[PDB]
């Protein structure tokens, strides 16, 4: 089992930055990159693929 | 400050390509690989002002004198960051007080394409309806960033009119502009919103947040420099 936040689609947020973050994609089983706006990040938002896989792998 | 050696020509979503080097204070904030994540403005040879949510670190670099990010031959200045001064009052929940200062390791070499923007006085009053300009390499369509620097003219909005849309999300260190057919977008954050003060381009806002789809009919929100300039001056004086 894994946290439900791992199943949420990536959330860019309202800020206008172009920051590379990782999110777990349950459809592929891998952590993918996405553009984060810089504020109000949801939990399926990681600074590294490793952090993401350790938190959401297998969801 | 505020006087480009190369004059801009004005007729970011629905903006236009800027005249190369016409916004000399505009810098690109990039990681160690050259990836652009935010914009910023030079306020002097050793300091850059940007947004706090950009999360700049001493591992990132300030790129000055740039126009075409797709041109490897274009001459630019890659400047290292010595220290990052994030306003301690930055609210990560409301996004208020969204400003950060970057102290460069080595001073930038001012020239025809690299110079500073002017800072306003805390008591300056830039009236609603005033036509200002914002620039940056943010998305032009809500997608990859445009290679060449973009610009857009847009009006400042009264807090009353801005709140007609954003309501109580508008805080005291924020100023709105836009909802006029143009919009800042991913990659523009930290960049400048400038208006002329006695003929000199002065930093009135710092790209912060807004429509999650970069809608051109919605007010764009910027960090209000007049409400944060005293903090800027105090930081420079102590460093």
């Amino acid at each position: 089992m894994r946290p439900d936040f791992c199943l949420e689609p990536p959330y860019t947020g309202p800020c206008m930055a172009r920051i590379i973050r990782y999110f777990y994609n349950a459809k592929a089983g891998l952590c993918q990159t996405f553009v984060y706006g810089g504020c109000r990040a949801k939990r399926n938002n990681f600074k590294s693929a490793e952090d993401c896989l350790r938190t959401c792998g297998g969801a | 400050c505020g006087v480009p050696a190369i004059q801009p020509v004005l007729s970011i979503v629905n903006g236009e390509e800027a005249v190369p080097g016409s916004w000399p204070w505009q810098v690109s904030l990039q990681d160690k690989t050259g990836f652009h994540f935010c914009g910023g403005s030079l306020i002097n040879e050793n300091w850059v002002v940007t947004a706090a949510h950009c999360g700049v670190t001493t591992s990132d670099v300030v790129v000055a004198g740039e126009f075409d990010q797709g041109s490897s031959s274009e001459k630019i200045q890659k400047l290292k960051i010595a220290k990052v001064f994030k306003n301690s009052k930055y609210n990560s929940l409301t996004i208020n007080n969204d400003i950060t200062l970057l102290k460069l390791s080595t001073a930038a070499s001012f020239s025809q394409t690299v110079s500073a923007v002017c800072l306003p006085s805390a008591s300056d009053d830039f009236a609603a309806g005033t036509t200002c300009v914002t620039t940056g390499w943010g998305l032009t369509r809500y997608a990859n960033t445009p290679d060449r620097l973009q610009q857009a003219s847009l009006p400042l909005l009264s807090n009353t009119n801005c709140k007609k849309y954003w309501g109580t999300k508008i805080k005291d260190a924020m100023i709105c502009a836009g909802a006029s057919g143009v919009s800042s977008c991913m990659g523009d954050s930290g960049g400048p919103l400038v208006c002329k003060k006695n003929g000199a381009w002065t930093l009135v806002g710092i790209v912060s947040w807004g429509s999650s789809t970069c809608s051109t009919s919605t007010p764009g929100v910027y960090a209000r420099v007049t409400a944060l300039v005293n903090w800027v001056q105090q930081t420079l004086a102590a460093n």
